[PDB]
């Protein structure tokens, strides 16, 4: 509670949210963008690089990447419907 | 889009927007064209702003 | 070994570029020279609710 909000990429706010339960992403993406494999404006893997990238995005390795890495969850507690009440929602009246 | 447009809301993409081969939209050009470094840069500003 | 389509007609030279709903792949890649994807897709599964 020193950062009230926190703009970042929403791969690693998305990671971060579902690995920490205190922590929640908002939502409404912007600035749609995507990772690249930076390389110098002549160099010769320039081509091999993109078509690596692509073919690994035709088959499932990069889905295998998502499911090893980023696609893991441990505390999410996310869901539209009413909140299901509990011990300390409702320990007043069992105290009295 | 078809989802978006569709009458009566009865037809749902699976997976709450489950895409797979996740690729995208591109500008065809011929092999070494002269016109991708301004098209790419042009696209991209478009993105930006 | 021949490409139709809007491939086809940009890897004969008789279209500079080709816009429209044209998805990258590896092939079309090898073949043409894309630009920046200005719009996510990939593959997607449409059903009835
Ligand atoms: C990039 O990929 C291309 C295509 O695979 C490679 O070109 C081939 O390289 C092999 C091994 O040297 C040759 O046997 C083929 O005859 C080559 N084909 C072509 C199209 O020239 C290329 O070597 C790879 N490396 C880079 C970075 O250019």
């Amino acid at each position: 509670n020193k950062l009230h909000a926190f703009i970042w990429d929403s791969a690693v706010l998305e990671f971060e949210a579902s690995q920490k339960c205190d922590l929640v992403t908002t939502g409404e993406l912007f600035f749609r963008s995507g990772f690249g494999i930076g390389m110098r404006k002549d160099s010769p893997w320039k081509q091999n690089v993109s078509l690596s990238i692509l073919k690994s995005h035709e088959n499932g390795f990069m889905e295998d990447l998502d499911k090893t890495w980023v696609r893991y969850q441990e505390c999410d507690s996310r869901s539209n419907a009413p909140a299901t009440l509990t011990f300390e929602n409702m320990a007043g009246v069992f105290m009295l | 889009y078809k989802a978006g447009r569709d009458e009566g809301c009865k037809l749902v993409t699976i997976g709450s927007g489950y895409i797979f081969a996740t690729t995208g939209y591109g500008i065809a050009l011929q092999k070494g064209s002269p016109w991708k470094r301004q098209i790419d840069l042009a696209l991209l500003q478009f993105v930006g702003d | 070994n021949v490409w139709n389509g809007m491939i086809g007609e940009v890897v004969y030279q008789r279209a500079v570029m080709a816009v429209g709903s044209l998805t990258i792949n590896e092939e079309r890649s090898e073949v043409v020279d894309f630009s920046v994807p200005f719009v996510e897709t990939g593959i997607s599964v449409m059903v009835s609710r």
